[PDB]
RNA sequence: AAUAGGAGUAGCUUGGGGACAUUCGUAUUCAGAUGUCAGAGGUGAAAUUCUUAGAUUUUCUGGAGACGAACAACUGCGAAAGCAUUUGUCUAAAAUACUUCCAUUAAUCAAGAACGAAAGUUAAGGGAGUGAAGACGAUCAGAUACCGUCGUAAUCUUAACCAUAAACUAUGCCGACUAGGUGUUGGAUGAAGUGCUUCCUUCAGUACCUUAUGAGAAAUCAAAGUCUUUGGGUUCUGGGG
C-alpha cells in the first residue's frame, strides 16, 4: 500500500518485465488473489487452490470457476438463459 | 491573438488550419527535445 | 424461351369464387417434373377480387401452393397484410398510433405472429387540435390490445380464425374493451404471419380446402 | 429547493386560528394515550400526526394539547435516538448503495448516492451542531444499514 | 448578431434532437432544423389517370396516392426554388 | 415490498421482542416449545433447514422463510455476524400473524 | 495439467450389480462437490447435465460433444470453451451446432452433450510472465521447446 | 376468359425497368429494361423508351395469351430515393394505350421502416 | 386596492392571508349507523366504529368518500 | 412554523430520467434456392466498375449485423452530457395535496471530488452497411480536390482509459419587484356534455405574439428591466492589436 506509487502489487515483478505487461498482471493479480463470498457459508474467505478450483477454507468446499475469478460473465449468463427457459 | 478561440471577422486563414499547424509543430519540437534529451 | 402450360389456381370454401386464375407452368423434363415447380411457391390475392365486394380491396392475403392433381392446385392459407396505400392513409397526424403483437398458436397447432394497430378517434369533446392520449393509457390499451388478440386467436381453428379477420371482428372487440380507457378509432390487424404452419395432415388441409 | 431546479411550495397551511377546536371532547391525557398506543405500535412522529388527523379526525397536537409532539415522544421516553429523516435518508442511501454493489454501470445512481451523502453529512453536521447528535459519531458508507438497524 | 431567435430549429429544454439524413444531398440534419416536407402526390395528371382508368377494371378503383416526406437540407431548398428568402421582418411570418 | 415489510416486522421484534438466533438455541426453543415463530433464511443449510422445520411442525410453531442472506437477516437484526434462523419467544408490537 | 481444466470425480451406482462406482467427468464452470448431476434422455434441463442435443432448445450454450453417440465427450473439451446449438431438424434425428472455432455441424440428435461452460475460462488472458514459467508448461505437456 | 400476369415496374431513375411475370413471381414472363431499347448507348433514363418497352411487353403478351395484368410498382432501392422515376408515368400510359386490361395496382417501394445509415459523408455529397 | 377582496381565495394555498383550503365533515353511513368526523384530504381507508367495513375511500384530491352515505361539514 | 429549507405521507401522479433482462419490425447484406436473357451500375457528361461461369430485375427460405422510421410537434423527460421497438424487473424524479414532522437546518462557494458528446489510446469480441487512410476512373490548364467506382483503420458491444467541443438560453447561480394577451404539458378546484368526458378557476413548468416617457450602441431584451435616481446576496472572468 503506503510504499509504492503506481506499480501496488506488482512491485515485487517492477525492476522486471514490459511497464504494460506489469499493467496487465495488475488487474489479473488484483483478481486472482481476492477472498470471494462463499454461497455455501456466507463469509469471505473463498481463495483459488489451484487454477479451476476455489476452495471455501470454512465449509472445506470446491467450487469450479474461472482461471482469475470466481465467475465468467458467459457462465452467469447461460445459467440465467436456462433458468430463463 | 488573446485566449479566447477563432473570431474570423475578415481575419486570415482559418483558426482550426492555425491550431493544427501549432499541434503539428509542437509534436515537431517536442521531436527536437527528444534529439536533445 | 421454351413451352409452359396453364394450370388453375383454386381457393378454399370459405372464398366465394373459389377460382381465381390460371399460372403457367414449364413443361415436364426427366427427374424434375413441374409438380415441385407448382408446389411451394406463394400467391399475392387481393380477397376483393375473390368474394366480389369491393371494400375488401385494402387487404391481401397470401396462399402458397400445397396440393396438386393433374392441371388443378387447391392452395392454403400463409398469411395477410393490409395494402401500404390504405394503411398510410388511416394513419393521421394529431392522434395517437398505438400497435400491439403477440406470438400465438392457433386450436388446430398452427403458430402464429399478429400485428394490430390502433388510432385514437377524432370525437366531439377533443376541441382543440392535440388529442394525443396519455402514455400509461397507451400502454394499458396496449396490453389490452394483446389480450383480447391471443384470446380471439387461441380460441377457433385456422378456417374461422381467417374468417373472423374478413369483417374485422377482432378489431370490433377490442374497441368495444379499449374505448372505456380512451376512444378508438380504426383499430385493425395491420399483417398476420405464420411461424409454424403444420407440414403434417395433408388429409385435413385437403378437407378444409373441400 | 435545495438541489432541483424546480420550486413547488405545496405545503401545510395551518388555520389563523392556534387554539383548540371547538367540538373536540378530548383532554391532553386522551391525545397522549393515542399518541402512546401509535408511538409503541411502532409508529414514527409523522406518521402518528397524520394518523391522529386522518383515523381519529384530530388536528395539530400543539393546539389540543400544551407541548409538540417529538417533545412528548422524548418526555414519555419512547424516542428514538435516530431521527426519522435521518432514518429515512440513511435507508435511502443505503438502497442506492447496495444497487450499485449489484449493477455497476448506474450513473444517476451514484450521482444521486453522493448527492444523498452530501445531505447526510449536511443533516449530521447540523445536528452535531445542536445538542442532539453525539460527537463521536459519525456516517460511514457501507455500515450505515448494521448501525441504524 | 443573432438572426435568429430559435436558430432556425426548436431545439428548447433538449440537448439534442436525433439527425435525419437529407433526401435531397444526404446530409446528417437533426430533425427540428430539418425541413420537411410529407407530400402527398398523385401518380399520374388527368389524360393519363382517365386512360388508365378506361384500360382498368373496375368501376370502383382509383389510382393509389404517393406519401413521400421529403427532407431538404438549407441550401437545397435555396437550391431548387423550394423555398423563398422571405425579408428580415417578414422571417417570422409563417404559412 | 415484502421484504421491507418483514424487515419492519423483525426490527418490532429486535426492539421489543424476545427472540434467539442459531441452531442450537433455536431447537432447544423448539423442544422446549417455547417458541412462536420461526425464521429461517432459504440461504440455511437444507439439512439445518429441514431439521428446524420438522421440530416446527412437530411442535405446533410456525416457519417463515427469509428471502435475504444469512448475512442479510443478521443485519436485518443490527449485527455484524450472519443469523441463518431465529425463533420468536415473545411476540413484540411485530404483526407476525393476523 | 495436460487438460485445461480440471476432472470431476462423480459417483454413481452400479445399475448391473452392487455399491458405489466412480467416473472421471470434466469439470464445468459453477460445479460443486456436493452438486448433483444428471445423465439421461429424460434428464431435466440444467447446468452440467448430459443429455442428447436433440432434447437441447436451440441458442443454448454446451460443451463435451461427440461426433457420434457414446463416443464420450469426443468435442469441446478446452478450458473456458463452449458451443451453441444453432437449429433442430424438423423430421428429427438431426441437429445442428456451433463448434467453439465457430464452425456450424450437423451431428445426429441423439448424440449427447454437457450442459454449460468448460471451468477454469480466462486462462489465456493472463500473460506469460516468463522463460520458466514457460518451462513449466512444457514440463508437463511435450518435448517441444525451446523453439529454434 | 381473362389470363392475369403481374407487371413489375421497377424505377431506378437512371432506367425504367418493365418485368412482367407470373402472379407468383416465379417463372417470368418478360425482361425489357427501358435501357435495352436505348440506341444511342447515352442518356439511359427515357420516356420514349419506356413506352416502347411497354409496347414490346404487350406484343409479347398477345404473342404468348396474357390477357391482363395487374401492377406492382417500385421505385429504386427505398434508401436510394423514394421519387418514382420519370418513364414510369410512360410505362404505365403505354399499359393503358395496349388495349391489355389492367387489374390492381400497387406501389411497393421499399423504402427503410428504420433509419440505418447510408452513403455520403454527414455533410452530404456537394453535387 | 386588496382590503376588502372576497374574490381572493380562488389562488394558491398562500394568498393574502393564507387560509388551509382543507375540511372536517360529520358522516354518517347507511347499516353502519354511527355519526364520525372525518377529513377533506384524509390519506387512509376508515373503518366503521360501530362494526368493521370501510366507510371513506381515500384520494389525492379531496378524498372520494362513498357512494352512499350524508356528510355535513363541520363549522366550529 | 418563513408565498425559505429539509423529511414524511397520499393519488390505476407523470414522463423517449438511469441500469439489467426480454422481445418485435423493417430495409440492407450474405448463403441456399428461383425464373429470365443482354446488358446493369454510375454522372454536368461519361468512364473506372459488375455482367453469358447468367449480372441487374422477380419471388421464396435460412443466417447475420444495423437501426427504430412514417407516426413525431415553435412535443416530453434529463445536473449537464444526453435520452425514442415490445414487455418485465431493479431503480431514481418533480409537481400537486396535506389543520403530517422537524425547527433554521440556509444561499452562493477558493481547495478537493463526481459525472462529462464526437474523436483518440489499450484489450477482448463482433467486423453487415457506412467508411479518416489508401487505390483507381475522371473532371480540369493541371486536380494529389469537389464527382464516380473500390476500400482497409474506425463506426457496434463488453472491459479499461482519455477529460476536451460554437460542451451556446455565445446570457454564472440564487432573491424580490415589475404587463398584458395567445398557446401549451403535468396536477388540484368548481360548473355543464354523456361514474366518465368536456368547459371554468388555480398552481408548478413552458414557449410565442404585442406593449414597453423601461433598458440598451442599436440589433434586440419581460430580461439584457427596477443600475450617475449607481449597494437584494454571492461565485467566476477581462483591461487596444
Amino acid at each position: 500500500s503506503r510504499r509504492t506509487k503506481k506499480v501496488g502489487l506488482t512491485g515485487k515483478y517492477g525492476t522486471r518485465y514490459g511497464s504494460s505487461l506489469r499493467k496487465q498482471i495488475k488487474k489479473i493479480e488484483l483478481m486472482q488473489h481476492a477472498k470471494y463470498l462463499c454461497t455455501f457459508c456466507g463469509k469471505t474467505a473463498t481463495k483459488r487452490t489451484c487454477v479451476g478450483i476455489w476452495k471455501c477454507k470454512k465449509c472445506k468446499r470446491k467450487v469450479c470457476g474461472g482461471a482469475w475469478s470466481l465467475t465468467t460473465p458467459a457462465a452467469v449468463a447461460a445459467k440465467s438463459t436456462i433458468i430463463r427457459l | 491573438h488573446g485566449a479566447s478561440r477563432y473570431k474570423k471577422s475578415r481575419a486570415k486563414m482559418r483558426w482550426k488550419w492555425k491550431k493544427k499547424r501549432t499541434r503539428r509543430l509542437q509534436k515537431k519540437r517536442r521531436k527536437m527535445r527528444q534529439r536533445s534529451r | 424461351f421454351t413451352k409452359k402450360e396453364w394450370y388453375d389456381l383454386k381457393a378454399p370454401k370459405m372464398f366465394l369464387v373459389r377460382n381465381f386464375g390460371k399460372t403457367l407452368v414449364t413443361k415436364t423434363i426427366g427427374k424434375k417434373l413441374a409438380t415441385d415447380s407448382l408446389k411451394g411457391r406463394i400467391y399475392e390475392v387481393n380477397l376483393a377480387d375473390l368474394n366480389n365486394d369491393e371494400d375488401q380491396a385494402h387487404k391481401k392475403i397470401k396462399l402458397s401452393c400445397d396440393h396438386i392433381i393433374n392441371r388443378d392446385c387447391y392452395t392454403d392459407f400463409c398469411g395477410l397484410s393490409i395494402t401500404r396505400d390504405k394503411l398510410c392513409s388511416l394513419i393521421r397526424k394529431g392522434y395517437t398510433l398505438i400497435e400491439g403483437h403477440t406470438d400465438v398458436k392457433t386450436l388446430d397447432n398452427y403458430h402464429l405472429r399478429m400485428f394490430c394497430i390502433a388510432f385514437t378517434k377524432k370525437r366531439q369533446n377533443q376541441t382543440k387540435s392535440t388529442c394525443y392520449a396519455q402514455t400509461s393509457q397507451i400502454k394499458k390499451i396496449r396490453k389490452k390490445m394483446v389480450d383480447i388478440m391471443t384470446a380471439e386467436a387461441s380460441k377457433v381453428l385456422l378456417k374461422d380464425l381467417v374468417k373472423k379477420f374478413i369483417p374485422e371482428s377482432i378489431g370490433k372487440e377490442i374497441e368495444k374493451q379499449c374505448k372505456k380507457i380512451y376512444p378508438l378509432q380504426n383499430v385493425l390487424i395491420r399483417k398476420v404471419k405464420i411461424l409454424k404452419r403444420p407440414k403434417l395432415d395433408i388429409s385435413k388441409l385437403m378437407e378444409l380446402h373441400t | 429547493r435545495m438541489y432541483g431546479k424546480g420550486k413547488g411550495i405545496s405545503s401545510s397551511t395551518l388555520p389563523y386560528k392556534r387554539k383548540q377546536p371547538s367540538w373536540l371532547k378530548q383532554k391532553p391525557s386522551e391525545i397522549e394515550d393515542a399518541i402512546i398506543k401509535l408511538a409503541k405500535k411502532g409508529q414514527t412522529p409523522s406518521q402518528i400526526g397524520a394518523t391522529l388527523r386522518d383515523n381519529y379526525g384530530i388536528p395539530q397536537v400543539k393546539s389540543v394539547t400544551g407541548n409538540k409532539i417529538l417533545r412528548i415522544l422524548r418526555a414519555q421516553g419512547i424516542a428514538t435516538t435516530i431521527p426519522e429523516d435521518l432514518y429515512f435518508l440513511i435507508k435511502k442511501a443505503v438502497s442506492m448503495r447496495k444497487h450499485l454493489e449489484k449493477n455497476k454501470k448506474d450513473k444517476d445512481c451514484k450521482f444521486r448516492l453522493i448527492l444523498t451523502e452530501s445531505k447526510i453529512h449536511r443533516i449530521s453536521r447540523y445536528y452535531k451542531r445542536k445538542k442532539l447528535l453525539p460527537s463521536n459519531w459519525k456516517y460511514q458508507s457501507s455500515t450505515a444499514s448494521a448501525l441504524i438497524a | 448578431p443573432k438572426k435568429r431567435r430559435n436558430g432556425g430549429r426548436s431545439k428548447h429544454n433538449r440537448g439534442h434532437v436525433n439527425p435525419l439524413r437529407c433526401s435531397n444531398c444526404g446530409r446528417c440534419v437533426p430533425k427540428d432544423k430539418a425541413i420537411k416536407r410529407f407530400n402527398i402526390r398523385n401518380i399520374v395528371d388527368t389524360s393519363a389517370q382517365r386512360d388508365i382508368k378506361e384500360a382498368s377494371v373496375y368501376s370502383t378503383f382509383q389510382l393509389p396516392k404517393l406519401y413521400i416526406k421529403q427532407c431538404y437540407c438549407v441550401s437545397c431548398a435555396i437550391h431548387s426554388r423550394f423555398v423563398r428568402v422571405r425579408s428580415r421582418e417578414q422571417r417570422r411570418v409563417r404559412k | 415490498s415484502a421484504g421491507d415489510n418483514i424487515n419492519a416486522k423483525l426490527q418490532l421484534v429486535m426492539k421489543s421482542g424476545k427472540y434467539q438466533f442459531g441452531r442450537k438455541s433455536c431447537l432447544k426453543a423448539l423442544r422446549t416449545g417455547k417458541g412462536k415463530l420461526v425464521i429461517v433464511s432459504s440461504n440455511c443449510p437444507s439439512i439445518q433447514r429441514s431439521v428446524i422445520e420438522y421440530y416446527a411442525m412437530l411442535s405446533k410453531c410456525g416457519v417463515h422463510d427469509y428471502h435475504g442472506d444469512n448475512n442479510d437477516l443478521g443485519t436485518a437484526c443490527g449485527k455484524l455476524f450472519r443469523i441463518s434462523c431465529l425463533v420468536i419467544t415473545d411476540v413484540g408490537d411485530s404483526d407476525i400473524i393476523k | 495439467p495436460g487438460r485445461g481444466a480440471p476432472l470431476a470425480k462423480v459417483i454413481f451406482k452400479r445399475t448391473e450389480k452392487y455399491g458405489k462406482k466412480e467416473e472421471l467427468i470434466i469439470a464445468s464452470e459453477g460445479m460443486f462437490t456436493g452438486q448433483y448431476i444428471s445423465c439421461g434422455t429424460k434428464a431435466p434441463l440444467s447446468v452440467g447435465n448430459i443429455l442428447p442435443i436433440g432434447k437441447m432448445p436451440e441458442g443454448t450454450l454446451i460443451c463435451n460433444l461427440e461426433h457420434r453417440t457414446g463416443n464420450r465427450g469426443t468435442l469441446v473439451k478446452a478450458s473456458g470453451c463452449y458451443a451453441t446449438v444453432v437449429g433442430q431438424s424438423e423430421d428429427g434425428k438431426k441437429t445442428k451446432v456451433r463448434l467453439p472455432s465457430g464452425a456450424k455441424k450437423t451431428i445426429d440428435a441423439k448424440a449427447r452433450a454437457m450442459v454449460g461452460v468448460v471451468g477454469a475460462g480466462g486462462r489465456i488472458d493472463k500473460p506469460i510472465l516468463k522463460a520458466g514459467v514457460a518451462h513449466h508448461k512444457y514440463r508437463v505437456k511435450r518435448n517441444c521447446w525451446p523453439k529454434v | 376468359e381473362l389470363v392475369f400476369g403481374v407487371a413489375h415496374i421497377f424505377a431506378s431513375f437512371n432506367d425504367t425497368f418493365i418485368h412482367v411475370t407470373d402472379l407468383s413471381g416465379r417463372e417470368t414472363l418478360v425482361r425489357i429494361t427501358g435501357g435495352m431499347k436505348v440506341k444511342a448507348d447515352r442518356d439511359e433514363s427515357s420516356p420514349y423508351a419506356a413506352m416502347m418497352a411497354a409496347q414490346d411487353v404487350a406484343a409479347r403478351l398477345k404473342e404468348l395469351g396474357v390477357t391482363a395484368i395487374h401492377i406492382k410498382l417500385r421505385a429504386s432501392g427505398g434508401t436510394k430515393s423514394k421519387t418514382p422515376g420519370p418513364g414510369a408515368q410512360s410505362a404505365l400510359r403505354a399499359l393503358a394505350r395496349s388495349g391489355l386490361k389492367i387489374g390492381r395496382i400497387e406501389d411497393v417501394t421499399p423504402i427503410p421502416t428504420d433509419s440505418t445509415r447510408k452513403k455520403s459523408g454527414r455533410r452530404g455529397r456537394r453535387l | 386596492n386588496p382590503d376588502p377582496v372576497e374574490e381572493s381565495k380562488k389562488h394558491k394555498l398562500k394568498r393574502l392571508i393564507p387560509t388551509p383550503n382543507s375540511y372536517f365533515m360529520d358522516v354518517k353511513c347507511p347499516g353502519c349507523l354511527q355519526i364520525t368526523t372525518l377529513f377533506s384530504h384524509a390519506q387512509n381507508v376508515v373503518l366503521c366504529g360501530s362494526c368493521n367495513i370501510m366507510l371513506c375511500q381515500p384520494t389525492g384530491g379531496k378524498c372520494k368518500l362513498t357512494e352512499g352515505c350524508s356528510f355535513r361539514k363541520k363549522i366550529e
